[PDB]
């Protein structure tokens, strides 16, 4: 039986005030509470609303409200009752005449099954349905219900909230776990999908939850037991209903896991106390989410006055008190057999039943609160200059009502304001609830903070607060960010191996590493190949010390050669020798003592521009004055300084233009440092570098130098052959040989030796310590004769 | 107002729209003679020869609860919810009159030639466990079955002909085809589904538009001009209804400009609206719903007459109408049906395969609940509409009825409630004789089956059927490119001449010469000959050597014939004999230089070149030592030279053991015979030691030089010195063309040989003169 109240505009109703428990009838005896105490709410919000001048003062509010009790048909047909008192054509059935009225909306649709079937016929005619307790969010799509208008946030909203938590508290991976066969599989689905585009948040598990049998706790066991095979994942949603929740969180703690998993749990967790009892090691962390619940005081107040004579205008009140302790009325039903005590006499038994106003009852009054603002508008817009209800309301179309809806941003009930956004749906305005049992005893679901647009809570409400929040957050593995990395994704997701690349690369931004150009390599932290200055071959003390003194040494000789030079003019002993030949034999020992002095110094592009011919000059004056002697002492020797020092010009004019010509080849720069070893610490390695000179131009310029003293060679093998001038030809014939034998030694040192990185400083020091000895025999040999002259 | 109604033991519903949307004031306007009354009349037929088969429902007689919608959408809604009201569980809502006829359960609602109104209906009905089958319903919109379940469609809708677009395209080769569609929902929908067959089957697609129907002339001709302004092909693709296709056609007409097209069924035949424009549409193929005529609907609608069959008061104003007179008048009576010729449409024949299907369903689960009775058992007497529709609609096999026997359709429900369609392709012939007209070519049942000789573009008579590759294929040249983007065809792009097929995108080179004749495999360096070198260059080398052995043989003949002479006789006879015997070595040298190159010819020539020079270099180093020491024994000179040579073969040998060579070619450019040239030895310390040596050879000679006081052969002293400064300034010579040419292929050694003939010729003839002058002068 309906509820028929009278008025110009009536809204529709569809309230579960019965169940569906036997499947013969299409309504059991039984009622239920939740059902209950909404269908009063609405009734109370209609008297309310047609009772001031501000909300419709010159149309009163009526009401039809019909009952289904989440039937496929039965629901169906008191749903199309709607709709046929529109029509209300009734030509054919004649009886031996009523006066319909239409209705412009429903404040119905309780169940979450009943809105899909509700709407679908409720979108072809131009009748909206505001439901209160729909969950399914398959249905908040505008393109199958563009009639649809949801006050409570869909299943979305919740995991939209849960993304948006999930990603404010550290942790980014979190294993899903929701229940099939109810309003967790649609939940997981959209937390799948709304997750998949969100950046930084990942799944790490997935698994379902068969609510087929769970009295042996078969499944729960080995659920509980894949959940910590993967690695540092501590993290876990749920959207299943309480029931299995107890069974879960009970194996949990028998199991004494030493994982220790923090749960996340829905909105059927909350903040009851049924689920866990006397469990404190499960419940730490149980960061679970709720709407806001509020509470109506003025629903409380008229249902705590009411009676069997004046609540006439519900036909289901009758039988209401029936749902009580065990009482049931006599005036029109019959007693039973089992219990004949009355509770009609009193309704304190009522308020001795303990009961508490659902947070769901609040949500049946904001929507016919919001209704009446339409059709307020609706007055305002259209008929604003009419005494009462205007005739433009019968002629008119849904679409207009459902554009009104939709603009609504007044404030309900309760203190907090109601909206619809564009697909019918208000925003979450969700509740956090985490349970904690350090700072007090008592159990308690302690508010950490409000979730309506943004995230407004409370990071230090925890007791411990140090490191409990970032303990999940990890990229399947320990934390690697050290300054050398390899960010690799393969299979797995959001996550990558802990691995380092190649010493030889650095890194760039913590994403890759490439190869910086020659002469540089990464450093200790592989992050950028740095510069740092050459070494120098200043100051060696190790081995540079032996050839810097035998340097040195010779300049002691080069002063006593000079200030002897031009001296002793009277004496014929330097006077039958060549006065040039001494000069110039003291000007090759000093370019040659300068040629080992300059390596010394460090190159550049303006010092080998001049020292690349300096070395090559000193070798060749040193062999002219040995020529000019076997010259003259050919000449007489039978049966000129002057031509000697021509022919010296043009030997060291042959050395010049052709230094001249091998420059010309390329110009004068530095080459980098040639190396194959691997990177260390110190990434400033030996750096040794040098001008244009290698192994085939040292071997061009020293050509000159071997014919040369060949030739000396060969003229002091007949030389030696007769001794005259107190044995001057066969001292000159040793300082030849011995000059020839340390040439020899020396080019053997230079050839063959490729099996040592650090040629550049032996190999020259040999050959400059090989070149300065024999200038000193040359030199000793030389000044001699003049010593023994001055000591006798 | 009006509801037609058939008693039946389970009785069908209809709803058929007879009349058109009029107007917000008016409810609908006159019905029409086309889709309104005939398909009504026709389901009648169809149910009265159901009642009337003895083989079909023999037991239970089905009856009809038709109703009319006016072609509108509340209309629709209104006169769709009796269905539903008659299976009420309630039925009439508790009421207190002011002061009859009982509710009937109907099964079928066949009915919606419309989109609106099949899909409101659908909508009501799926949530009411009631099966709707329709009749004219080629939306893709109701398919979805989530959110239509209890819907089979007998027509196949438009977006299921992308398929044999599909066909037809592949059929004919063609590739870069273009497009067309509408903006409608139903258009993009097909379009979408085109797209969708077409990436199935890998079809290029050159241009997607949307043209409307409010529009100017003007946009139609900037929408062809920017669908034939890129041009790539010839096929085109038409989508859009024939009200739309006329002015496109018109357009196109107006271009100067015609090629080939498929159409979609907007335009089927459409002859008379587009027979404006018969130059542009002279080679173009259409798609065509079969619809073969029914002799028994078209007897039984010729014999009715609202006077006999006064059942259906919409067929009594169908009278009224088409034959305008009043009933208050009389006049009626005298018009008769037979004067005016009957059109028959194509939605009759989907009428009564719907109507048969239903009973044919009916039929089967009838006799998979209760076999054993032929009326409507107990258990049978409510319809779950749902298992019906599930197990027995969907899953029909029936036969078309009322078909000639040559034709076979067979049509049958899919898994997404969609009858199977047979489609007829007709092609615009052009008879310029006679009048231009369609001709049917084949059908679209299951597979595409049509005949080219009968399409005048596809015959080979007339000429080439038009294609639309956007490229052409290539042979065995330049790779196809593997640029992005145009992935649809594929071009193939010039590479560097001098690269093969290593794929069939990458382009890389594995030998020069020879054309590989197979696909991809066969890959070699070069089949190369013995003999590189051409007989005319080799003739000038192979000449000198001649020249060269015949000029030492002669000088070798001279001196032994006169060998008394007093000026060999105080001389180096044997040191003569040694130089011309070495000289002559010379000429085999150069002779085996130009043979076939290889590893042990390469070091033979390179030691025979080395050990003659070597020995006539100690010979005359020998003779000039001696000259100079004499003025200022015969077995020490002569072991002094083989103590000489010694020191350079020792040296080849430790080269030739401490380096093995082989045959690794390294060719720089890109086309060059891979043909050993000289040998495997580069440029190395080998050359440098050979050079050397002759360098101190030539040195040492020329310090032998320096006596020029000789009393005896002074004239044989002096050419011998100008014969060694020549071969210095030869061998001078040839270090700079050996170093110029160090990069040529067979210049430099022909360089080589004729420097090292030259210098064998010279040295040859500096001493033979002496003996000419001795002995011939």
């Amino acid at each position: 039986h309906s509820i028929r109240i009278e008025g110009d505009v009536t809204l529709g109703g569809l309230f579960p005030v019965h169940a569906k428990g036997p499947s013969g009838v299409p309504c059991g005896d039984i009622k239920r509470e939740n059902g209950i105490h909404r269908l009063e709410a609405m009734l109370y919000a209609l008297d309310q609303i047609n009772s001031d001048p501000n909300l419709l003062p010159n149309v009163t509010l009526g009401a039809r409200i019909l009952d289904t009790c989440s039937r496929d048909t039965y629901a169906l047909e008191q749903s199309l009752t709607f709709v046929q008192a529109l029509i209300q054509k009734d030509t054919s059935d004649v009886r031996c005449f009523v006066k319909p009225e239409k209705v412009v909306g429903v404040i119905g649709a309780s169940g979450s099954s009943v809105s899909i079937m509700v709407a679908n016929i409720l979108r072809l005619f131009q009748i909206p349905q505001i439901s209160y307790a729909s969950t399914a969010p398959e249905l908040s799509d505008d393109r199958r219900y563009d009639f649809f208008s949801r006050v409570v946030p869909p299943d979305s909203f919740q995991a939209q909230a849960m993304v948006d938590i999930v990603k404010a508290l550290g942790w980014n991976y979190v294993s899903t776990l929701a229940s099939e066969g109810s309003y967790g599989e649609k939940g997981v689905e959209s937390f799948t999908q709304i997750s998949k585009e969100a950046g930084g948040l990942c799944i790490a598990q997935s698994v379902r939850i068969p609510q087929e049998r769970k009295d042996r706790t078969i499944d729960f066991d080995r659920i509980i037991k894949q959940l910590l095979d993967t690695p540092n994942s501590r993290a876990v949603v749920i959207f299943a209903n309480d029931e299995d929740i107890k069974q879960i969180l009970a194996a949990a703690k028998r199991a004494d896991q030493v994982g220790h998993f923090l749960w996340v749990g829905s909105d059927s967790w909350g903040s009851k106390i049924n689920p866990l009892h006397q469990h404190e090691d499960i419940a730490e962390g149980a960061i679970t989410i709720q709407p806001k619940r509020a509470t109506v005081e003025g629903f409380d107040a008229y249902f705590t006055s009411r009676t069997l004579e004046n609540n006439r205008r519900n036909v289901w009140f009758a039988e209401y008190w029936e749902e009580n302790f065990n009482c049931k009325l006599t005036i029109s039903g019959s007693k039973k057999e089992d219990t004949d005590r009355k509770c009609t006499g009193q309704e304190r038994i009522g308020k001795d039943s303990n009961y508490e106003q659902e947070g769901k009852v609040q949500f049946v009054i904001d929507a016919v609160y919001a209704m009446a603002h339409a059709l307020h508008h609706m007055n305002k817009d259209l008929c604003a200059d009419y005494r009462g209800v205007c005739p433009e309301m019968e002629q008119a179309g849904g679409k207009k009502l459902l554009k009104y809806i939709r603009n609504v941003n007044f404030n309900g009930s309760a203190g907090t304001p109601v909206m619809f956004n564009k697909n019918g749906d208000a925003p979450g305005r969700y509740d956090i609830f985490q349970y904690q049992t350090t700072n007090t005893s008592n159990p308690g679901y302690r508010l950490i903070g409000q979730w309506t647009d943004e995230l407004q809570l409370n990071i230090e409400d925890m007791q411990w607060g140090k490191g409990v929040r970032e303990i999940p957050a990890s990229v399947c593995t320990l934390p690697c960010k050290p300054g050398q990395r390899k960010k690799t994704q393969k299979g797995t997701p959001c996550c990558w191996t802990c691995e380092p690349c190649d010493g030889y690369q650095y890194q760039f931004d913590e994403m890759t590493c490439q190869h910086c150009p020659y002469d540089q390599r990464p450093n200790e932290n592989r992050t950028g190949c740095q510069d740092i200055p050459i070494i120098k071959l200043e100051w060696h003390s190790p081995w540079a010390v032996i050839p810097v003194f035998l340097a040195m040494l010779g300049i002691i000789a080069t002063i006593f050669v000079m200030a002897t030079f031009i001296r002793y003019n009277d004496t014929p002993i330097v006077r039958a020798s060549g006065r040039e030949l001494s000069y110039v034999l003291l000007t090759g020992i000093f370019l040659c003592y300068i040629i080992t002095f300059l390596m010394i110094a460090k190159p550049d592009v303006a010092v080998c521009s001049f020292r690349r011919v300096f070395l090559g000059l000193g070798m060749c004056i040193s062999y002219a004055a040995l020529l000019t002697k076997t010259n003259r002492i050919y000449r007489i020797f039978e049966q000129s300084p002057t031509s000697q020092l021509a022919i010296t010009s043009s030997l060291i004019s042959v050395q010049l233009l052709g230094v001249f010509i091998w420059f010309i080849v390329d110009p004068p720069n530095i080459i980098i440092d040639y190396d194959e070893h691997k990177t260390m610490n110190p990434e400033q390695a030996r750096g040794v570098l040098k001008c244009d000179i290698t192994d085939l131009q040292i071997i061009c310029s020293l050509g000159y130098s071997i014919l040369l003293m060949v030739t000396c060679t060969v003229y002091a093998f007949k030389t030696r052959g007769v001794p005259e001038n107190f044995n001057e030809a066969k001292y000159i014939g040793f300082t030849m040989y011995t000059t020839c034998i340390v040439w020899l030694a020396f080019i053997p040192i230079f050839f063959g030796t490729a099996q040592s990185a650090e040629k550049l400083y032996i190999q020259t020091t040999t050959l400059t310590i090989s070149m300065n000895l024999s200038a000193s025999v040359a030199l000793g040999m030389l000044y001699m004769p003049k010593v023994y002259i001055i000591i006798f | 107002k009006k509801v037609l109604t058939l008693e039946g033991d389970l009785v069908l519903g209809g709803l058929f729209p007879v009349h058109q949307k009029g107007g917000p004031a008016e409810d609908c306007g006159p019905v029409n003679e086309h889709r309104g009354i005939q398909r009504l009349e026709a389901m009648l037929f169809a149910l009265d020869r159901i009642n009337r088969d003895p083989h079909l429902l023999p037991g239970v007689r089905l009856g009809a609860h038709i109703l009319d919608s006016c072609s509108k959408d509340t209309h629709a809604l209104e006169q769709a919810l009796d269905f539903v009201r008659a299976s009420l569980s309630r039925g009439a809502d508790g009421s207190r009159h002011i002061c009859g006829d009982a509710p009937t359960a109907i099964t079928g609602v066949i009915g919606g030639s419309y989109s609106d109104v099949s899909i409101q209906v659908a909508n009501l009905l799926r949530l009411f466990q009631i099966p709707q089958i329709s009749y004219a319903s080629t939306s893709a919109k109701l398919s979805d079955k989530s959110r239509y379940d209890y819907f089979a469609r007998t027509v196949p809708p438009d977006f299921f002909q992308a398929k044999a677009m599909a066909e037809i395209l592949r059929f004919f080769n063609w590739t870069y085809v273009s497009t067309v569609a509408s903006e409608g929902d139903y258009g993009e929908t097909g379009i979408e589904a085109f797209e969708l067959e077409a990436r199935a089957r890998n079809i290029c697609v050159a241009t997607s538009e949307k043209v409307g129907r409010a529009m100017s002339r003007a946009a139609f001709e900037g929408v062809v001009r920017a669908l034939l302004q890129k041009p790539s092909a010839r096929v085109a693709v038409l989508f859009t209804r024939s009200e739309d296709a006329r002015e496109l056609l018109a357009a196109s007409q107006r271009l100067n400009a015609s090629f080939t097209w498929v159409a979609s069924d907007g335009w089927g035949a459409l002859e008379s609206v587009v027979a404006g424009s018969e130059g542009a549409a002279e080679g173009a193929i259409t798609i065509e719903l079969a619809s073969y005529p029914i002799s028994d609907f078209a007897s039984y609608f010729q014999s009715l007459d609202p006077w006999n069959n006064s059942r259906n008061p919409w067929f009594r104003e169908f009278w009224e109408q088409r034959f305008r007179c009043s009933f208050r008048q009389r006049d009626c009576a005298a018009h008769s049906l037979r004067a005016v010729p009957f059109e028959q449409e194509s939605k009759i024949m989907f009428v009564v395969n719907a109507v048969y299907a239903m009973a044919h369903a009916l039929h089967n689960m009838h006799r998979a609940l209760c076999p054993n009775t032929t009326r409507l058992c107990d258990a049978m007497r409510p319809v779950n509409g749902r298992r019906l529709y599930k197990d027995f609609v969907l899953n029909v096999k029936f036969d078309a009825p009322f078909r000639p026997a040559d034709t076979h359709n067979e049509v049958r429900f899919d898994r997404f409630g969609d009858g199977i369609g047979r489609y007829n392709i007709f092609t615009y012939l052009r008879a310029g004789s006679g009048r231009y007209r369609y001709q049917k070519v084949g059908y679209w049942a299951e597979g595409l089956t049509l005949d080219t000789s009968l399409i005048p573009w596809a015959s080979p008579s007339a000429g080439p059927l038009p294609a639309s590759r956007c490229s052409e294929p290539c042979l065995q040249n330049e790779v196809k490119s593997v640029q992005p983007g145009e992935v649809c065809c594929w071009l193939c792009i010039p590479c560097q001449p001098y690269e093969y097929r290593l794929d069939e995108f990458t382009c890389a080179d594995c030998g020069l010469g020879y054309w590989p004749n197979a696909s991809l495999t066969g890959c070699f360096e070069l089949p190369q000959e013995y003999i590189r070198w051409g007989d005319a260059w080799a003739v000038g080398p192979v000449t000198i050597a001649c020249l060269g052995a015949l000029a030492t043989l002669f000088v070798l003949g001279v001196f032994v014939r006169h060998n008394a002479t007093p000026v060999v006789k105080a001389s180096g006879r044997e040191l003569c004999y040694i130089l011309l015997g070495g000289v002559f070595l010379c000429y085999c040298m150069t002779f085996i230089f130009i043979a076939k190159p290889s590893t042990a010819v390469c070091t033979l020539r390179r030691l025979g070149l080395g050990t003659a020079f070597s020995v006539c270099y100690s010979a005359l180093l020998t003779k000039t030592y001696r000259i100079a020491r004499i003025f200022g024994s015969p077995a020490s000179q002569v072991a002094i030279c083989l103590a000489l040579i010694s020191g350079q073969l020792l040296i080849v040998v430790a080269w030739l053991v401490v380096e093995a060579p082989g045959t690794g070619k390294e060719t720089a450019p890109e086309r060059r015979e891979v043909v050993t040239l000289r040998c495997n030895h580069r440029d190395a310390s080998m050359l440098g030691s050979l050079a050397y040596n002759v360098l101190l050879i030539a040195l040492c000679t020329l310090y032998a030089f320096k006596t020029r006081k000789c009393p005896e052969n002074f004239n044989e002293a002096k050419f011998i010195g100008f014969t060694m400064y020549t071969t210095c300034i030869i061998w001078l010579a040839f270090l700079p063309i050996f170093y110029v040419t160090s990069s040529d292929y067979r210049v430099q050694t022909t360089t080589m040989c004729v420097s090292v003939s030259l210098s064998g010729s010279v040295v040859l003839g500096c001493l033979f003169a002496p003996k000419l002058y001795i002995i011939l002068f």
